[PDB]
């Protein structure tokens, strides 16, 4: 990577927005990725840093960047309970359907978790609701599991 | 008692002789070290849970053992650390004066009792509980230079053959190994394994059936048959001794009759216990052991007796093995003692060319001479009583009463030689008359001086020992320097000096001495003239005096306040921290180039670089480091440009270039406890189960409030770690119970594997060592390697970790801190340029105010001990002014007169604060200690003008201005004599710039600048402060 | 006597008998006081605005106030007037004999998946020439 | 039910409960207050 | 229990008389590694 | 027993100066004492 990459990363991830401005002026590197595969929208995403992860994708920052596991930035907004990040993210073109390497949808952490207003929000912008994962679960099997008979009722 | 000691000089030198001898004997047996126990007593829980996480440690050991301190007396806070090295440090911190051993006992108890809550993992390993202790007397490293041994090697022969040799010398306290003995390690192969269809489980079940001691019994053991002839032990398995045994430890039997060995899956070999520290000494593997000096031992005899063991040693050692000492504080406290000894000596020396230059007879000579050897004896003897050692600070404790010790010397003796000369009074009655005038004043002065040094050792926490370690010496060897002055001096006196004929001022000499004479009594009338001429216009001087006082009190905010001064002692530390996620490998480079750097461009001062990869000055982890510098003898490293301080600035600007790392050098503390004057240690605290995020957003919200006050606050940094990314997997249970998988054999697959298990021990030549499987590093360094991992299901078939698991990154402490059972945040600063300690947390706790709900804080460490510590001193400032007052007022039979001698104090302080300011020191406990023992001798000085003045006054009816100049007149003489001996006395450690210099500079500069300015001005102004004092009562 | 000493002497033969003691009774907490047999005070919580109940203010006590007031010097005994939360799993043997399940069952599946995992790192040391990667491997934490 | 440790003084020790429960009040979830129905300590400060 | 002198002495008896250092006042230490299984570590100390 | 012979000797020593200087203090005199403390070998002898 660069110096800029590192202090990018580091600064997206801490939700300074004065630093991230002057970093995107500056031309820091948008994909920049850490040993785990991690850009600064990653980091934005899971902290819930609603500005920078705007900020990121108005200076070209890769919405559908994938970790070493397969994980993109709309697995770490869904699953951490970020309703905002979720929506930019999707309105930005964020793959809806998007399977890390264990079969996992943004749909699935948004279920595990109880975030009713995500699931909804996911199902919205076309989330395959029998999409299964590595075990052969759906979000719905996620529900009944958990015993979050709130969550059952909307995805049917 | 003078009296009665003139017509018993033979009483008076028995009593001398008891002194001599009582402080001869202290000498020999007093304890020696560098500094005494200045930290409150504190006790260290430690525990090991081998490959466990920060959060695993916390949540089934820390937070188990901190629920069960309780019933522990004298507990001031309980501060605890819990790592991803698998690693918890609890320490409790108890008040100043608990007994240690009553403290470690209880804690310990509390933890025996809580044993059956930890994890079985954690029980096998142990937990340690030991008296906290940073100070170590030296650290012998062990190297191998033809490089037939690892470090794992050096460590192994070390703790089996040096360890113990060592903890048995004569006074050596603790010994620690850095480094660990052997351990039979089985390093797994799961490719070997799933194809015998074989898990860790099996091998650790193997080890255990195969590595055991297993009880039998006896052959005609009792009850037996009558008539049994023989009674016999039966001996059944005992415990696995070598590799070769290991290797052979049967694992399985195939259908076809094939034997499948532990060697056939796995590599078998003894290595280190584990593997996080990689230690260099010059680049070559090293192990060693820091050795802590014994309670009431003697530093000087213990590193002569640790090195004449270590020689004895020499002939058993393997080829290649090598003995270096790259710390030592022995030859430094050698230096501090010759150098001490030194200034007692030349000050002896000094007193007796003062005392011949102006009584011109060698029996004058003679009696300082005895007399304040026998004082300082004395004071060895009252030491040993209260059971101090000869340490740094009562050294220096010693060469600050040097000024007192002498003034009531040349007192004693330079009043009889006036009296002589003025009355032509045979030495006796000279000697009866003259104590007659200043033996009331000399126990006036002790009770005075006993005011100002006693209520200084009732300061609590370690600044308050340290203060005590001064008081206790000054107020000893001042009060049996009254005593000596009451019943050997007098009695000398009488004795051995020789009659003076009435009117004989000695200028009817001829030579040097005629005319120093002459020049001296002339001198004198200039003095008396010109005091004359000041008290006709003493309004003018008044105002002078509030100049000073106001100079004073400007320069007192204007120095900067620190301790200790920091000495170069031949060695200094270099930080080596690399970013989150660094691994072992890039940490080495960093510490090479580091290394390389030491030995190349700075190779005429560095003689060895000790490289600790694993290891920083906090913390622990693969990014942390640290590189300890040992330097060449002081010798061989003339001028500032080679000392310390230079080297120290000149790496560390090196260093800034460094990419992906932060690296730095710096000089070690006088003593580490003690922090940083104007430095603070604040708690942020989680009072309501918020969390960890929550707590560290809180932390986050303090840091950068505190970073838009940088008049007031610098460097305010959190002293823990950041969130790492940590590997999240998931075992589904539905997958694991479907294959007909167990839990337990995935969970002892994984932890085996990955994080290491201690299945049990072995005997290794005679020693009982520990047996450790684990993956051999290949199988177990990446996530895909995971999949590479198989666990046997119930029906037999050999089931992939990837087919009942899935996994994710996310974010994790790899350091969480608890602060009294509560989860916390340590937050390190310091007070900004010109800005006091107080006002810096003042403004820390007004930020503190403004957190989210539920986020408490509080103050630890020297920030505890700085708010205990200044709540005190109004009082004893208080009590000290009232008692001096009062004392004074017993003496001179006056409540008015006493202010006389009180008006002084400024006096003696402007002249150190000048000399302290000028030279760009600091105010420091030698300067202020200084400041006291200046203050004590001008006191001293007015004390016996205002008596002398009085009593001309009371007695032979004189008037008030009459008195005044004949009594300055007379206590001109003795006032030089003291100042030109004493001034003289301290001149070597002002200009010293060798090894100890630190300190030497801080009790000669502060002591100089203030005597220069206390003898000048006080034999002008004490004359003006009792005129107006006696005018206006 | 010197309580200090007493308490020692009396624990240092308690430790001797403890191994013998049942399983259940060392992981209770066998306790070691030296304290008066009468109370110094009663330091009694309550909620005015009548928001929380006995069992909330109990758990509350325990679990925030307690251990620091128990650390204090002086402070021999404390009781608490209450009791501090625990994860109560209240069985019903007419389900558990429908499935075929004991109180066994449920104690061996409640230690397997309420268990905190020891699980190493990847790149752990010793590790392998070129490792780039050092991170904390996290398997099953304990229920929440 | 706190109970003074063999041979401690009962009003430092209940000075220092006070200290300690005063450091708690602040976090305190709202309604949570601290009453005294049982203290052996007021007696002996007013006795003297 | 069912251990010779020998493997007491290496299993127990060293591994405390190892950490039997930095003890005030200690006079000598004596120990018997018996066939019964038995370890009996005297430390006797200076007199007061 | 090696202990009590070996510091007899400096106990002999230090008590016959404590009681010679004890006594040149009590009658101010070297040679009083002197005289006095030359009789020990006449008791020690005896004893012997
Ligand atoms: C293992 C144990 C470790 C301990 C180590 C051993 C230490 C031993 C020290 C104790 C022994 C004390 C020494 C005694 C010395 C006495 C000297 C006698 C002088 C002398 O004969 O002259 C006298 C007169 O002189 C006078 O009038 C003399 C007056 C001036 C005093 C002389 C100077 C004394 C110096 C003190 C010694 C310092 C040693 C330091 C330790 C005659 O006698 P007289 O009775 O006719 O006189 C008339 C009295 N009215
Ligand atoms: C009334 C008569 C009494 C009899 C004594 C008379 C005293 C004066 C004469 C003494 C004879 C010797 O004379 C003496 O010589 C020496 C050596 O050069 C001088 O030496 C001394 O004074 C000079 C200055 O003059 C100093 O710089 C020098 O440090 C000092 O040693 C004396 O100043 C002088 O007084
Ligand atoms: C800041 C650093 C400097 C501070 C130092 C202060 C103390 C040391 C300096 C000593 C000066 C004393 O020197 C002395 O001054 C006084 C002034 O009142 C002079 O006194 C003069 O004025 C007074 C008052 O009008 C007259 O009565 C007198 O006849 C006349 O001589 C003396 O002739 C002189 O000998
Ligand atoms: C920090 N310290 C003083 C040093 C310095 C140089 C070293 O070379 C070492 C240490 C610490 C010691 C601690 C010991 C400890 N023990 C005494 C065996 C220990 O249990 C560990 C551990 N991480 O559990 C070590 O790292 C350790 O084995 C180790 O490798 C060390 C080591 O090699
Ligand atoms: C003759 C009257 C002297 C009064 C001064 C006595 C001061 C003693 C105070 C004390 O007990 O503590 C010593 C303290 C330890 O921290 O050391 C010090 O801080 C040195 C004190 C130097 C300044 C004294 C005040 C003069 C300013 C006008
Ligand atoms: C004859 C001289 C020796 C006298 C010194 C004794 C002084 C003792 C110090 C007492 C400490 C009092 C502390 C008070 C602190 C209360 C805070 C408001
Ligand atoms: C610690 C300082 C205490 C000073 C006490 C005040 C003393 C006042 C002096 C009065 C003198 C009375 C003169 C005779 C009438
Ligand atoms: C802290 C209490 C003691 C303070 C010192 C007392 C000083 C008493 C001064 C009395 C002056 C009396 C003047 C008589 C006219
Ligand atoms: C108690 C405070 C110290 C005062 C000491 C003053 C002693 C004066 C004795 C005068 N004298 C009786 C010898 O003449
Ligand atoms: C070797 C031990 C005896 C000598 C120690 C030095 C003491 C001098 C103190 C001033
Ligand atoms: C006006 C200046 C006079 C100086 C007199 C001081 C003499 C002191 C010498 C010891
Ligand atoms: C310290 C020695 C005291 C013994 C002699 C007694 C002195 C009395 C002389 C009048
Ligand atoms: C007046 C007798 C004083 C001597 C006692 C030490
Ligand atoms: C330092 C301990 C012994 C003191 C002799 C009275
Ligand atoms: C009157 C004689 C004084 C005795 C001193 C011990
Ligand atoms: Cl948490």
């Amino acid at each position: 990577g660069s110096d800029l990459g590192k202090k990018l990363l580091e600064a997206a991830r801490a939700g300074r927005d004065d630093e991230v401005r002057i970093l995107m002026a500056n031309g820091a590197d948008v994909n920049a990725a850490d040993v785990v595969g991690w850009t600064p929208l990653h980091l934005a995403a899971y902290w819930g840093h609603l500005e920078i992860v705007e900020v990121l994708l108005k200076n070209g920052a890769d919405v559908n960047a994938y970790d070493t596991l397969g994980s993109t930035p709309l697995h770490l907004a869904a699953h951490f309970g970020h309703l905002e990040i979720v929506e930019v993210l999707l309105k930005n073109g964020a793959d809806v359907n998007a399977k890390d390497d264990n079969g996992i949808t943004p749909l699935h952490l948004a279920a595990n978790r109880g975030h009713l207003e995500i699931v909804e929000v996911l199902l919205k912008y076309g989330a395959d609701v029998n999409a299964q994962d590595k075990f052969g679960k759906t979000a719905f099997d996620i529900s009944i599991n958990n015993g979050n008979e709130d969550l059952a009722e909307i995805l049917q | 008692m003078p009296n009665f000691f003139i017509d018993r000089p033979i009483f008076a030198w028995v009593i001398a002789i008891i002194i001599m001898l009582a402080g001869g004997l202290a000498i020999l047996k007093l304890p020696v070290a560098q500094y005494p126990t200045i930290a409150p007593p504190a006790v260290t829980i430690s525990a090991s849970y081998p490959g466990a996480d920060a959060k695993t440690v916390q949540d089934t050991v820390t937070q188990v053992i901190e629920q069960n301190m309780n019933g522990i007396d004298n507990l001031m806070y309980m501060s605890s650390n819990s790592d991803s090295t698998g690693t918890v440090q609890i320490t409790l911190t108890f008040e100043s004066g608990t007994d240690a051993d009553i403290a470690q006992v209880q804690v310990q108890n509390k933890l025996q009792l809580a044993m059956p809550l930890l994890p079985q993992e954690v029980q096998q390993q142990g937990v340690s509980v030991e008296k906290s202790s940073s100070s170590f007397l030296m650290v012998v490293g062990v190297i191998n230079t033809d490089g037939t041994m690892t470090q794992e090697d050096i460590s192994d022969y070390v703790a089996a053959n040096m360890k113990d040799a060592i903890s048995r010398t004569s006074g050596v306290g603790d010994v620690q190994l850095f480094g660990s003995q052997y351990a039979m390690r089985i390093w797994m192969n799961p490719n070997e394994l799933n194809k015998f269809q074989l898990t860790p489980v099996d091998v650790i079940t193997a080890i255990k059936a195969q590595n055991a001691q297993v009880a039998a019994g006896q052959l005609g053991g009792t009850p037996p048959v009558k008539g049994q002839q023989l009674n016999a032990s039966i001996i059944a398995q005992t415990r696995l001794t070598s590799t070769e045994e290991f290797g052979k430890i049967l694992l399985k039997v195939n259908q076809d009759g094939s034997r499948v060995l532990l060697r056939d899956v796995a590599k078998i070999e003894l290595g280190g216990e584990n593997y996080d520290i990689i230690a260099e000494f010059n680049g070559q593997p090293a192990s060693g052991l820091g050795i802590k000096l014994a309670t009431g031992a003697n530093a000087l005899d213990t590193a002569a007796a640790i090195r004449a063991e270590l020689a004895k040693m020499e002939p058993f050692f393997p080829s290649g093995l090598k003995i270096v000492y790259p710390y030592d504080t022995t030859p430094f406290v050698k230096i501090s003692i010759h150098e001490v000894v030194k200034t007692l000596v030349e000050a002896i020396i000094l007193v007796f060319l003062v005392m011949y230059l102006f009584l011109q007879n060698f029996r004058a000579t003679l009696i300082p001479t005895i007399a304040v050897p026998v004082v300082l004896l004395g004071t060895f003897a009252v030491l040993a009583a209260f059971g101090f050692s000869i340490n740094t600070l009562t050294m220096f404790g010693m060469v600050l009463a040097i000024g007192l010790l002498v003034d009531d010397a040349i007192v004693v003796v330079e009043n009889v030689e006036r009296v002589m000369a003025e009355e032509g009074l045979p030495p006796k009655e000279a000697t009866r008359k003259s104590m007659g005038q200043i033996q009331g004043a000399l126990v006036g002065i002790a009770m005075v001086l006993s005011a100002v040094f006693v209520p200084m050792a009732f300061f609590g926490g370690s600044t308050g020992a340290i203060y005590r370690q001064f008081s206790i010496t000054i107020v000893s060897a001042m009060a049996l320097s009254v005593l000596v002055a009451l019943i050997l001096t007098p009695a000398l006196c009488a004795t051995m000096l020789k009659p003076i004929a009435k009117g004989d001022h000695g200028e009817g000499k001829k030579g040097f001495f005629g005319w120093f004479n002459r020049m001296f009594e002339k001198s004198t009338h200039h003095y008396t003239d010109s005091v004359g001429g000041i008290l006709r216009s003493t309004g003018r001087y008044l105002v002078l005096y509030l100049i000073i006082v106001v100079g004073m009190a400007y320069l007192f905010v204007r120095l900067p306040s620190s301790f200790l001064p920091d000495e170069d002692q031949g060695v200094f530390m270099t930080m080596v921290q690399l970013p989150a996620g660094a691994t072992q490998e890039r940490t080495q480079k960093v510490l090479n180039e580091v290394t390389h750097y030491y030995l190349t461009k700075e190779k005429n001062n560095v003689e060895s670089v000790f490289a600790v990869n694993g290891f920083g000055f906090a913390p622990r982890g693969q990014n942390t480091g640290i590189a300890f510098v040992s330097l060449k003898d002081w010798a061989d490293r003339p001028g500032e440009e080679n000392k310390v301080e230079a080297i120290t600035m000149r790496a560390t600007r090196a260093f800034s270039q460094i990419k992906d790392a932060m690296v730095f050098a710096f000089n070690l503390p006088a003593i580490v406890e003690l922090g940083t004057a104007t430095g603070f240690d604040f708690e942020l605290i989680d009072q309501a189960g918020l969390g960890h995020e929550k707590l560290t957003q809180a932390r986050n919200q303090l840091l950068a409030e505190a970073a838009k006050h940088p008049d007031m606050l610098t460097s305010v940094r959190p002293n823990g770690l950041e969130d790492t990314p940590q590997f999240k997997i998931d075992i589904d249970q539905e997958k694991a119970q479907a294959l007909g998988v167990s839990i337990n054999d995935i969970n002892t697959t994984l932890g085996a594997a990955w994080g290491g298990s201690y299945v049990n021990d072995f005997i290794d030549r005679g020693r009982v060592k520990k047996v450790y499987v684990m993956s051999e590093a290949k199988y177990r360094m990446l996530p895909d390697d995971i999949g590479d991992w198989y666990v046997r299901a119930a029906d037999g078939q050999m089931v992939p970790f990837s087919a009942f698991s899935s996994s994710r990154w996310e974010y994790g402490s790899p350091r969480l801190e608890r602060y009294n059972g509560l989860p916390s945040m340590e937050i390190l600063g310091q007070a900004a340029p010109g800005k006091s300690t107080g006002e810096a947390m003042e403004l820390m706790e007004q930020l503190a105010s403004k957190l989210p709900t539920g986020v408490g804080y509080d103050w630890t460490g020297m920030s505890y001990q700085e708010r205990l510590s200044g709540n005190q001193a109004p009082s004893l400032y208080a009590i000290s002014l009232i008692v001096v007052f009062l004392c004074l007022a017993a003496l001179y039979e006056s409540w008015s007169i006493p202010f006389s001698v009180m008006l002084v104090v400024p006096l003696g302080v402007i002249g150190a604060l000048l000399a302290a300011t000028f030279r760009g020191l600091t105010n420091d406990v030698y300067f202020q200690v200084g400041l006291l023992t200046t203050i004590g001798l001008s006191a001293k000085n007015a004390i016996l003008i205002v008596e002398f003045a009085k009593d001309l006054m009371d007695k032979e009816g004189k008037g008030l201005i009459e008195a005044t100049l004949d009594a300055v007149r007379m206590r001109l003489r003795p006032i030089l004599m003291t100042s030109l001996a004493f001034i003289l006395g301290v001149m070597p450690l002002v200009i010293s710039t060798g090894a100890g210099s630190g300190a030497q500079n801080a009790v000669g500069t502060g002591v100089m600048g203030g005597m220069v300015t206390a003898t000048v001005l006080a034999i002008f102004f004490v004359p003006v402060f009792f005129v107006v004092v006696r005018r206006r009562f």
